[PDB]
């Protein structure tokens, strides 16, 4: 099998799965400034040889879409996890305790990382990034490609009334806006949490004042 | 007054049905603070309504501003809500009695909040007037032709300069024609402005030609 190697090469890559994990969920990247989070994992795809590129509506918010490409004749898969996060500092407004820890830092105690930041989401983000190192570096046979795009602007913040543009701008700017310049694939896996249960219904909405 | 709830739900885990004193969105108990708010301050003005020689003073109560949490970043409702309260004082009326009046109406709906005070002025009634009341007096009386009449209790229960003046023991009223803006009037009729204008003068000719 040419299965098993990956997967002794993954037992061994532990502690670069936790030390990805942790250094970007500390990486301070609220809905609205997502760019240095961004920026992280760029140069990371690059040292890793997945080619990435820049793909976004803005200079400091943007999407990072790269590759690990096939030997031919396969099918494209994505893996899909999302650079913003849910607390910023500014927010008092919406939480009793907008300066806690667990709102915006990330570290690792006993077995656990801790941290919204990467439950949401850097964190499946980093099971993936892992994932794909070990595909390539075990020299996996894969005829077709995989697609490693790392989105911007995933949660539901959306401008209203005088707050306009380019601070309060999301989902437009984010993974459709990734899919259409570019990043299209076969099929797409999004790395969320879930309890190791998978999904594919997800839910609309309308916004009213 | 700041309203506490909680925790912090996504919209697609928000725990219903719930009683909405037990609502972890704020914005829901706040608003069941409003309507309690609401009739204590109905029976606020007429427990603390207090009569002056110089007026009858009808101390209301408005919430003037509400807030919680920011418009666009709604996909989580607040923990917390603000409301911003508007409360006139008679010139006898301690303030910290009327902050424990209030703390008082959120203790009985169970509600875990902050009522917090961000202002507070001192109303008077001036001692010692007669003397620019009786200048005044004279000049009304000429110009208008009667005696003059007890000022309407809106006029009484506000905020206007006459309070720093009689703070500062400069003895000092408020006089000029017209509805107040509060009213709301949006007019003056140029014969009365003529009118008050003189009777201004008037006063001053009486009034500065005494020796303090
Ligand atoms: O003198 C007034 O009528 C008056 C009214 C307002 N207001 O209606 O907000 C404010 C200050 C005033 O002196
Ligand atoms: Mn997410």
């Amino acid at each position: 099998n040419d299965v098993a190697k990956v997967m002794k090469t993954l037992d061994g890559m532990r502690e670069g799965l936790i030390q990805t994990a942790v250094e970007l969920g500390s990486i301070e990247a609220p809905t609205g400034r997502e760019g240095a989070a961004g920026d992280y994992v760029y140069e990371w795809m690059a040292r890793n040889g997945f080619g990435p590129e820049r793909v976004g509506v803005f200079d400091d918010r943007f999407n990072v879409v790269g590759r690990l490409r096939g030997t031919g004749g396969g099918a494209s898969l994505s893996f899909n996890s999302h650079l913003d996060t849910i607390m910023a500092r500014e927010d008092t407004a919406r939480f009793a305790d907008a300066n806690d820890r667990i709102y915006h830092e990330a570290w690792h105690e006993e077995g656990r990382i801790y941290g919204y930041s990467v439950v949401n989401c850097k964190g499946p983000m980093a099971c993936w990034l892992i994932a794909a190192k070990a595909l390539k570096e075990a020299g996996a046979a894969l005829k077709g490609d995989v697609v490693l795009t790392a989105v911007c602007g995933e949660i539901d913040c959306e401008p209203v009334d005088e707050f306009q543009g380019h601070d309060y701008l999301a989902e437009d700017i984010g993974a459709r806006y990734a899919i259409s310049h570019g990043a299209i694939s076969d099929y797409a896996l999004v790395a969320e949490a879930t309890n190791f249960k998978p999904a594919w219904v997800e839910a609309g909405k309308v916004f009213l004042k | 007054v700041t309203v506490f709830a909680g925790p912090s739900r996504y919209t697609p885990y928000v725990p219903r049905p719930v009683a909405a004193l037990d609502s972890p969105n704020a914005i829901v108990r706040m608003a069941k603070l409003v309507e309690a708010l609401e009739e204590w301050a109905d029976n606020y003005e007429k427990r603390y309504t207090r009569e002056y020689g110089g007026g009858t003073v009808v101390p209301k109560v408005a919430i003037g501003a509400i807030r919680g949490g920011v418009p666009y970043k709604i996909y989580r409702f607040p923990e917390l809500c603000s409301i911003y309260m508007d409360i006139r004082l008679n010139p006898d009326t301690n303030p910290l009695v009327v902050q424990r009046e209030v703390e008082a109406v959120v203790s009985k709906l169970g509600l875990k909040a902050e009522v917090k005070p961000f202002l507070f002025r001192r109303g008077y009634e001036a001692q010692g007037i007669e003397p620019l009341q009786n200048a005044l007096e004279v000049a009304h009386r000429e110009v208008v032709g009667r005696p003059t009449e007890r000022p309407g209790s809106p006029e009484c229960s506000m905020w206007r300069d006459t309070n720093p003046y009689n703070e500062l023991g400069i003895p000092s009223l408020t006089y000029g024609c017209g509805g107040g803006a509060g009213g709301g009037n949006t007019y003056f009729l140029v014969d009365d402005m003529l009118k008050a204008a003189k009777v201004y003068a008037m006063t001053a000719m009486d009034l500065c030609n005494r020796t303090p």
